[PDB]
């Protein structure tokens, strides 16, 4: 997926 | 990228990335507005306004290289984007580092409605  | 953004986290907090700051607040993960909830929030509306500066780059794929000198992290020649891209990467880890303090759970899975406002960068 993904952070910031 | 987001794989290294990712793992720049963790080393950092001991956070995993992706509960942790996926959905925190109103700018953690998605996000695009009103009042930044905390500092942890903060530091991704900046995060996030940092990466603005890039309007022809990719963040979110494109891939840099960064070593640690005694835990300092530090960003290695890459294209101009990837070293800009390391930055503001850098910079929102330490950030996070900064206010693991303040860090609430009550700011994970954040409703949307609840943020309203305006900021600019």
């Amino acid at each position: 997926a993904i952070a910031s | 990228s987001l794989l290294e953004f990712g793992k720049m986290i963790l080393e950092e907090t001991g956070k995993l990335a992706i509960p942790s700051y996926s959905s925190y607040g109103c700018y953690c993960g998605w996000g695009g507005k009103g009042t930044p909830k905390d500092a942890t929030d903060r530091c991704c509306f900046v995060h996030d306004c940092c990466y603005g500066n890039l309007p022809d780059c990719n963040p979110k794929s494109d891939r840099y290289k960064y070593k640690r000198v005694n835990g300092a992290i530090v960003c290695e020649k890459g294209t101009s984007c990837e070293n800009r891209i390391c930055e503001c990467d850098k910079a929102a880890a330490i950030c996070f580092r900064q206010n693991l303090n303040t860090y609430s759970k009550k700011y994970m899975l954040y409703p949307d409605f609840l943020c309203k406002g305006e900021l600019k960068c």
